């Protein structure tokens, strides 16, 4: 499944990532527009042999478990498979695990590149929230 | 040389992000890279385009920075603009020879981008500059299918052409 822009907002907003650790929802938004375009079943190869799953592009070493990735900690202790639903919820609760503990969303390179400084607000607007 | 060119590059991409004009312009005139790629594949311009500095834009491309340079995703600087709003920085990149419907790893060209952040302005200037209504991303998606999606009744009729 690939979520429209407000389709996405509408859904991220009820699984309460709307201003969760002080990122407003535009910022989830936004991070998933550049990670995943919107995909929830986008799937990428990485340079150090691990792969990241889903809308929220979660990583193979540390998040999740895909069992063909080597040093696998499996932080969000969830099959990497188990984000590639068209329900977010697996892949909201393991970014609320990643935002809690450390630098935000940071955790995000998209994001980083992308979303961070600019007006994030623009995410949600012409949404019906 | 090429040493302090790409060296001056990075300092570029900083300088290009933060809005730093004076600083921009000195890099540029000390030998800096106007095509200096980040870790992302971001040019100054990309960076620039980004943040909607107009200025530095404007003598990144008197100082011949690449307007089609493509990023690791293969967003254009043109890209970029259009996703923020920034109409000024999407007229000069068209000026400068932008490529109207240059497409990224989803297929997705500027309209597209414009069209689903519901930034009507840009979308009639992409329109003048030959934008394609019918171009279709990786997904099926016209730029008129992502007004619909979205509910923009404003957009769904300029796109009727």
């Amino acid at each position: 499944k690939v979520f429209g822009r407000c389709e996405l907002a509408a859904a991220m907003k009820r699984h309460g990532l709307d201003n969760y650790r002080g990122y407003s929802l535009g910022n989830w938004v936004c991070a998933a527009k550049f990670e995943s375009n919107f995909n929830t079943q986008a799937t990428n190869r990485n340079t150090d042999g691990s792969t990241d799953y889903g809308i929220l592009q979660i990583n193979s070493r540390w998040w999740c478990n895909d069992g063909r990735t080597p040093g696998s900690r499996n932080l969000c202790n969830i099959p990497c498979s188990a984000l590639l639903s068209s329900d977010i919820t697996a892949s909201v609760n393991c970014a609320k695990k990643i935002v809690s503990d450390g630098n935000g969303m940071n955790a995000w390179v998209a994001w980083r590149n992308r979303c961070k400084g600019t007006d994030v607000q623009a995410w949600i607007r012409g949404c019906r929230l | 040389h090429h040493h302090h060119g790409s060296d001056l590059g990075k300092k570029l991409l900083e300088a290009a992000r933060a809005g730093q004009d004076d600083e921009v312009r000195i890099l540029i005139a000390n030998g800096a890279d106007v095509n200096a790629n980040d870790e992302y594949g971001s040019t100054p311009l990309h960076l620039a385009a980004l943040m909607g500095h107009l200025e530095i834009v404007e003598v990144l491309l008197k100082y011949g920075a690449d307007v089609n340079a493509v990023d690791h995703a293969g967003h254009t600087p043109l890209h970029l603009a259009a996703i923020q709003g920034h109409l000024e920085i999407v007229e000069v990149l068209l000026k400068y020879g932008a490529d109207v419907n240059a497409v990224d790893h989803h297929g997705q060209t500027p309209l597209h981008l414009a069209a689903e952040m519901g930034h009507l302005e840009i979308v009639e200037v992409l329109l003048k500059y030959g934008a394609d209504v019918n171009a279709q991303d990786k997904f099926g998606k016209t730029a008129f299918d992502i007004s619909i999606d979205n509910g923009n009744e404003d957009l769904a009729e300029i796109l009727q052409k």
